[PDB]
Formats: C-alpha cells, sequence, structure tokens
C-alpha cells in the first residue's frame, strides 16, 4: 500500500495563510495524481484541489479557486496545499489523497472511497 | 521512458478502470518502467466515439470500445449486439476470432487506424420484474423499462413486452409504485441502483452480452518498438483474463446476494427468445446484403 501523512494545520485567523504538506512513503508518488479533500462538520465531503503527474493539470473547487494554490515536489515525495486568504467557510478536516496512473485530477472526486491511498486527516480551524 | 494515454468513459472504482490500472501496473513491470500508462476516465476527453476519433488522429493512444459499437462505422458489426445472437461470452469471443471478426478488425485498422488487441467480457444484461418470468410467455404485457436505444427496444418488442422508455433517475420510484413492471440491466447496475429492493424477481434472460475491445492507435503502434509491441500484447491478454474473471465472479456474487435478499431468480429456456428475434435478424440480413446472422449464431 501507500502511506500518506499530513503536516500543517491548526488554528488560523480569518484572512490568514496556512500551508498543508503531505508526504508519501513509496516511489509511486511521481506517477500518482494527488488531491486534497475536506469535510466540514456535518457536511458532505468536498474535493478541494488536485494536481496531475503526467500533464501537469490542476483542479480547484470554485469555492477556493483564486485563494488556494496546490503544488508538488517530487524530490521530497510531497504535495502542498497552500491556503491563502482563509475564510471561516474553510474550517474542516483536510485529507490528502493519492491515485496512481490517473492523469486528470478532477476525476478523483467521482468515487473517492476507491482511491489508492488516504491520510488520516488534519484539522484546520479558522477564526 | 514512454507514456501512453488511455481514455475511457468509466470512472474510478469501476472494473474497466481497475483493469486499466492493472494494465498500467503490468506495463511498468514488464518494461522496467520503459512504458507508463496515463489514464483519462469519466469521459473527460469525450465519449467512445470521440476517443475513437482521437485514436484515428493519433491524439489518444488507447481506449475501450464494444465490438457492436463499430456498427456506426462498419455496419455489419452491429450483428453481434442484436439480442440473443451472442449466446455467452465464449460465443462472442469466437465471433471476434472468426473470419467475420477478422474482416471487421481489418477494416477497423485500414480505414480508421484502430488496432484491436483483445476483447474482454464486460457482463450480461438480465431482467428484473414484479412477477416471475419463467418463460417467454410471461413477457406478454410486461411494462418493461429499457433505455431509448434500438436493440433494447427490440428485445422488449419482440419478446412480447411493452417497452417503456424512462429516464434512469425515475425508475426506482416507478418500480416501487409498479407504474413499471420491470427493467433490464447488468447485475452490478441492479445492485447499484438498489432495484432489488423494489423487484421480487430476476430472470437470467442473458439477452445482451457485452464486451470491451482494447484498441491502440496504429499511429502509436507504428512508432513502438517490436519489443514494446510484444510487451503490450502480452499485458493486455494477461489483464483481460483477470478482467473477464472479475466480471464473472461479481455476477456470481450478485446472484448469491439477490438470492440471500429474498429475490426469486428464474432461468427461462432461451431458445424461444432466439426464435422470437428472427424478424430482427431478417431485417438485418436483408439490409446488410448477406445472410450474416445465421452465420454468427451457428459458431
Amino acid at each position: 500500500q501507500v502511506q500518506l501523512v499530513e503536516s500543517g494545520g491548526g488554528l488560523v485567523q480569518a484572512g490568514g495563510s496556512l500551508r498543508l504538506s503531505c508526504a508519501a512513503s513509496g516511489r509511486t508518488f511521481s506517477s500518482s495524481t494527488m488531491g486534497w479533500f475536506r469535510q466540514a462538520p456535518g457536511k458532505e465531503r468536498e474535493f478541494v484541489a488536485g494536481i496531475s503527474w503526467s500533464d501537469g493539470s490542476t483542479y480547484y473547487a470554485d469555492s477556493v479557486k483564486g485563494r488556494f494554490t496546490i503544488s508538488r515536489d517530487n524530490a521530497k515525495n510531497t504535495v502542498y496545499l497552500q491556503m491563502n486568504s482563509l475564510k471561516p467557510e474553510d474550517s474542516a478536516v483536510y485529507y490528502c489523497a493519492a491515485e496512481r496512473w490517473l492523469a486528470t485530477p478532477q476525476a478523483m472526486a467521482v468515487t473517492p472511497n476507491a482511491l489508492d491511498a488516504w491520510g488520516q486527516g488534519t484539522q484546520v480551524t479558522v477564526s | 521512458a514512454t507514456t501512453l494515454k488511455m481514455g475511457m468513459q468509466a470512472s474510478v472504482g469501476s472494473v474497466e478502470y481497475n483493469s486499466a490500472k492493472m494494465l498500467a501496473d503490468t506495463l511498468e513491470e514488464m518494461s522496467q518502467g520503459e512504458i507508463k500508462l496515463a489514464l483519462y476516465p469519466s469521459a473527460q476527453l469525450g465519449d467512445d466515439r470521440a476517443m475513437l476519433q482521437q485514436l484515428t488522429l493519433g491524439d489518444l493512444d488507447i481506449t475501450y470500445a464494444e465490438f457492436g459499437r463499430m456498427g456506426l462505422w462498419i455496419p455489419r458489426a452491429e450483428a453481434v449486439m442484436l439480442p440473443y445472437v451472442a449466446k455467452d461470452f465464449d460465443h462472442l469471443r469466437r465471433m471476434f476470432e472468426s473470419d467475420f471478426g477478422q474482416g471487421v478488425r481489418d477494416e477497423m485498422l485500414q480505414k480508421f487506424n484502430w488496432r484491436a488487441l483483445d476483447t474482454w467480457y464486460n457482463g450480461t444484461r438480465e431482467t428484473t420484474s414484479n412477477r416471475p418470468l419463467n418463460s417467454i410467455e410471461d413477457f406478454k404485457g410486461l411494462k418493461l423499462r429499457v433505455p431509448n436505444a434500438k436493440q433494447n427496444l427490440n428485445y422488449a418488442k419482440l419478446s412480447g413486452a411493452s417497452p417503456t422508455p424512462m429516464s434512469f433517475s425515475e425508475v426506482y420510484l416507478a418500480l416501487q409504485t409498479n407504474a413499471v413492471d420491470g427493467q433490464e440491466n447488468p447485475l452490478p447496475t441492479i445492485k447499484t441502483m438498489k432495484f432489488y429492493e423494489v423487484q421480487k424477481n430476476l430472470a437470467m434472460t442473458h439477452h445482451i452480452v457485452n464486451d470491451q475491445m482494447v484498441i491502440i492507435s496504429e499511429s502509436t503502434w507504428q512508432k513502438l518498438s517490436d519489443t514494446d509491441k510484444d510487451i503490450i500484447q502480452k499485458a493486455v491478454q494477461k489483464v483481460g483474463d483477470a478482467h473477464t474473471q472479475t466480471v464473472k465472479t461479481q455476477e456470481a456474487e450478485l446472484v448469491s446476494f439477490f438470492k440471500s435478499e429474498g429475490i426469486n431468480v428464474t432461468y427461462p429456456d432461451l431458445e424461444p427468445f432466439r426464435e422470437a428475434m428472427q424478424p430482427l435478424y431478417k431485417e438485418f440480413d436483408s439490409n446488410i446484403g448477406q445472410p450474416i446472422v445465421s452465420k454468427l449464431a451457428a459458431m
């Protein structure tokens, strides 16, 4: 299997900035599309952002486009979700997810429970 | 290393997609990573007709397609998707390997740059109903939901049922209220929509057998090394065996699930169905100019 582990999270002020990291254990990261999900308390899961391994394409949910940015560092087997301009709407548990071979990130959201690997999420609280 | 693009209408978590990932794993293994496979699911590049045109132009390397679906470009190929022409998958496979199949696969290549490497079993449509169907006589008067598609309509019409087109989101409630008496679909679809909650009976009508051909662009094939060609050919066959076994296994598990949930599963004699489809075979034999259907059925 693949082991994913998040870093970053915690409390942040409204309008503040936070950077989430996700480190992947194996040597499949360079051939895996990577994504970020989130679940606010009481609501359904939302696909936040995703980044390809093959054609470099990215996806963002309209609720975060223009103020989240996603990026990848294959040398460290790590993806980053850089949350700029945070809002109370963004308070949730954030989850890192990986899917090998998939070229296009928006497709991660269609059947998230079938994806290759998940991290046990990280809570982000916005005041 | 080389990266090949594979596109498909199926989504993450589907069997078609899981088999594509097994192909990607198998191509990584058998080529020491010289071949990698990038997957574009959920019809993100378009439908099967669109990804087939992308293979013709070389813009997409690999994709899926049913043998009968070639009938849009190669009209004689529709014969294999006429109801009850294909008795089971091994019969549809024998048609794929026949002189008729080779001639279609030759015309696919020479005209449209589609090289079909293999064909995989992708399931069989069965029929659920609010009353038991033990023979073709029971189909008389049966309000049967079908998609608005030519052969599914013809199956209902010629078995004696009352074909009832209806949008897919509306069917569960229509079966619950008995506004519709039954419907026809693959077994994983029946569990997915939980149609078994509102249907007490399930007939193994085997009226439509489905396949997926694995097609690679000839423009990509001509660029590949003969070692790579052999790696790809062998990987597709290995994964097709597993894909066919996975589908056959899930159908057996679903029948056991439906029996455990109280569903009455019936196994009607299908030769009356085959004899009832003959008007549709005659319409096809005459429009295609050659008595083809009697020919595929006897294989």
